[PDB]
């Protein structure tokens, strides 16, 4: 019924900085706008309800503001807790709707990923199976994606990418792009490349192997 | 189900929130359509915290007899709306005060009756509802969040309640005669002697008609006669903002006043409408309430505009012979 | 207060499920009960809701006719049988107490979930394949259901793994990668044993990790 918009749809900002997000409705909802932080594995957590109110426990750094459709939530001074996702929340009218969720997310510096490839394994080549690897190894931001290369022909939709949290350290993500192919296939074939592109390479990567 | 005048149903969000003193008749009406005046009676008299009437509002308030005529018209009045618009007062009850037999008394957190020589309320308080007879309040945890359903408001009585076109006295003290001379049996009607007995039977049920002529006890009545004028004042209109809701006091006085807002066919009719001008922007519109009108009563031989008028439930005792 | 979930696991298209939230602490019977799930990846959808005394009842879509709602204020539990159930319906179910009566949509404090997974599949346990400063990892691939859990070297070597959430695949079957970086001279140096662990299939794998030509 009530379609609830969330923005931006990740910040990345650093301690000590002061985030906004933004909610906004397709009806007016009046104060009838709840706000939760969920910590990742954990549960969610009511921090405002009624766009105004703090929930007991909440400190005073998260604030919520907007009447009718379009709302908001303010962390002033951004501390490591408060990094997770956030979500509002309308009852005006049943059925209860939610917002698609603020992805906040710690920043630091520039840092290019360490790229690595691995050819199968034998053990795997006897079921029938290849699965070729390529692994990127901590860098910031987490924008950046993969391209695989069957000699020098760009594979599509054949592989999938995992993506780590945040490290509490380095501030960097990882991915594993995970390339299938039939050792069928795999047997037609010759170089098996992996090419990354990243904001902190002035020039697009690639580790490849000849089998 | 009825309908309401100017605000949806309430959704409240915490039991320790204020009851505001707002201003206008409108700003009011919109606290009684949310069961705000219950709420505050409730806290004020009988130490209660939260609010009841939660999503439901005035609309969906229990009734006795259930079938209710005046409810559906949403503009009519019950008499405690009218406490809160400052006609009348609805007392905290008395050991004196009866309680009335048939109504559904049970898990109920507020019930109201006319009495003879006035209106009362029972209210419970934090974390109880009254038991299954009315006369004492038992713990209900499902009354334990402060913001309770409408159901657990009973209202006794079809009763209307309006602003009266004061009678003197004599004519008072003409219609206590007629109504003694209709009602020559009962003794005593909720415990204010009605005609002498020495004789009296217990006390017993008795649904009888009843106005409010603005005097010491209510007339009863067997024989009336009941015409329904409109007369399109001021009080039977309203004035909203279609979004931020009811319109302030200044606002509203203007509407009524000025022409210039938004109305219904027949508030443009009497005070004035205006268009052209509204291009997104908004404006207070104002509306004409859904009531019969005013009631005029016929009895004795006197027509009468009675503050409260309705047929209701009072404990009374009779003769012995 | 404590809600605590209980019921999920794993469960294929045209079965049924039945959860529960047992209540503590707090007085059950005069708060308003809710259901909220959160798919693998996506974000929050609320299925249904449930009031005081239980009779007032109003589900979400996606749910009507395969969903049902039901409480207990003597025991207090909070059920919901899920019938019909279809892939859409993978998700971490959680409950929720309200402020208010009946549902109106406060959810003050939550379960600590519970997860349902809805898929065909039957139930296999992985294929551990080794990937040989330097890096090395472990390719646990073709398994079904979650969760799994790897160490590395039972439990001594910590710095510098990264276990990457899994990714199902076309056939229904789940496939993770865990990773490390050596510090080079660990050939010989050094002895690397990822330790597999998938519970529910008790599928213990250790998998060591060489030079190879
Ligand atoms: C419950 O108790 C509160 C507190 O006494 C009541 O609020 C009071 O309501 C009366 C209604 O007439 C207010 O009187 C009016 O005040 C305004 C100024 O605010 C004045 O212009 C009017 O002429 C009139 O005097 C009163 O201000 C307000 N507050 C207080 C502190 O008395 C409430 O009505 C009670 N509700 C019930 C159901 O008993
Ligand atoms: C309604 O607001 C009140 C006042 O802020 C809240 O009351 C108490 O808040 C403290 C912490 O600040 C808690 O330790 C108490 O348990 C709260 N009281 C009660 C009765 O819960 C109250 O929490 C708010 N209502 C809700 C539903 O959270």
């Amino acid at each position: 019924d009530i379609q609830m918009t969330q923005s931006p749809s990740s910040l990345s900002a650093s301690v000590g900085d002061r985030v906004t997000i933004t909610c906004q409705a397709s009806q007016h909802i009046s104060n009838h706008l709840n706000w939760y932080q969920q910590k990742p594995g954990t549960a969610p957590t009511l921090l405002i309800y009624e766009a105004s109110n703090l929930e007991t426990g909440v400190p005073s750094r998260f604030s919520g503001s907007g009447s009718g459709t379009d709302f908001s939530f303010t962390i002033s001074s951004l501390r490591p807790e408060d990094f997770a996702t956030y979500y509002c929340q309308q009852y005006d009218n049943f059925p209860l709707t939610f917002g698609p969720g603020t992805t906040m997310d710690i920043k630091r510096t520039v840092a290019a990923p360490s790229v690595f490839i691995f050819p199968p394994s034998d053990e795997q080549l006897k079921s029938g199976t290849a699965s070729v690897v390529c692994l990127l190894n901590n860098f910031y931001p987490r924008e950046a994606k993969v391209q695989w290369k069957v000699d020098n022909a760009l594979q599509s939709g054949n592989s999938q990418e995992s993506v780590t949290e945040q490290d509490s350290k380095d501030s960097t993500y990882s991915l594993s792009s995970t390339l299938t192919l039939s050792k069928a296939d795999y047997e037609k074939h010759k170089v098996y490349a992996c090419e990354v592109t990243h904001q902190g390479l002035s020039s697009p990567v690639t580790k490849s192997f000849n089998r | 189900d009825s309908g309401p005048i100017i605000c949806a149903g309430p959704i409240h969000s915490n039991k320790s929130a204020g009851i505001p003193h707002l201003l206008g008749y409108s700003e009011k009406i919109c606290q009684i359509d949310r069961l705000i005046h219950v709420s505050s009676w409730l806290r004020n008299h009988s130490q209660f915290q939260g609010y009841v009437g939660q999503r439901g509002g005035r609309s969906q308030v229990s009734y006795y007899p259930a079938e209710n005529s005046y409810s559906r018209w949403s503009g009519l009045l019950s008499p405690c709306d009218a406490d809160w618009l400052g006609m009348l007062v609805v007392k905290k009850a008395r050991e004196s005060d009866m309680i009335v037999p048939g109504p559904s008394y049970k898990g109920k957190v507020f019930f109201e009756r006319p009495t003879f020589d006035g209106y009362v309320g029972w209210g419970c308080g934090s974390g109880k509802s009254r038991t299954e007879s009315g006369e004492l309040c038992s713990s209900d945890s499902g009354t334990s969040s402060g913001l309770l359903p409408s159901d657990r408001v009973l209202w006794i009585g079809d009763v209307a309640c309006q602003l009266m076109t004061p009678i003197p006295e004599e004519t008072f003290l003409e219609l206590k005669s007629f109504s003694q001379s209709e009602f020559p049996d009962i003794c005593k009607i909720d415990g204010i002697v009605f005609n002498q007995c020495e004789g009296e039977s217990l006390p017993q049920p008795f649904d009888v008609a009843w106005m409010d002529v603005g005097h010491s006890h209510k007339i009863i009545m067997r024989e009336h006669k009941t015409k329904w004028v409109q007369e399109s004042s001021s009080k039977d209109f309203v004035c909203y903002k279609e979004g931020t809701g009811p319109c302030s006091e200044s606002e509203e006085k203007a509407c009524k006043t000025s022409g210039s807002c938004r109305g219904d066919m027949q508030f443009c009719k009497v005070a004035g409408c205006e268009h052209g001008e509204e291009t997104s922007e908004a404006k207070c519109r104002c509306s004409l309430v859904h009531k019969p009108g005013e009631v005029v009563v016929s009895y004795g031989g006197m027509r009468v505009r009675p503050k409260c008028y309705g047929f209701s439930r009072m404990m009374a005792t009779l003769h012995h012979h | 207060v404590q809600l605590v979930e209980s019921g999920g696991g794993v469960v294929q298209p045209g079965r049924s499920l039945r959860l529960s939230c047992a209540a503590s602490g707090f007085p059950f019977s005069g708060y308003g009960m809710h259901w909220v799930r959160q798919a693998p990846g996506k974000g929050l959808e609320w299925v249904a809701v449930i009031s005081y005394d239980g009779s007032e009842k109003n589900y979400a879509d996606s749910v009507k006719g395969r969903f049902t709602i039901s409480r207990d204020n003597s025991k207090n539990t909070l059920y919901l049988q899920m019938n019909s159930l279809r892939v859409e319906d993978t998700a971490v179910y959680y409950c929720a107490k309200d402020r208010d009566y009946y549902g109106s949509g406060f959810y003050d404090y939550w379960g600590q979930g519970t997860l349902v997974t809805v898929s065909s599949a039957s139930t296999k346990g992985p294929s551990v394949f080794p990937l040989a400063t330097a890096a090395l990892g472990c390719l646990v691939k073709d398994y079904f259901p979650e969760p799994v859990t790897v160490s590395w070297n039972s439990g001594a070597l910590t710095s510098g793994v990264h276990t990457f959430p899994a990714v199902l695949q076309s056939s229904g079957l789940y496939s993770l990668s865990s990773v490390v970086t050596v510090p080079s001279s660990s050939l010989g140096t050094q002895t690397y044993i990822c330790n597999v662990n998938h519970k529910p299939s008790n599928t213990k794998v250790d998998k060591r990790v060489e030079p190879k030509s």
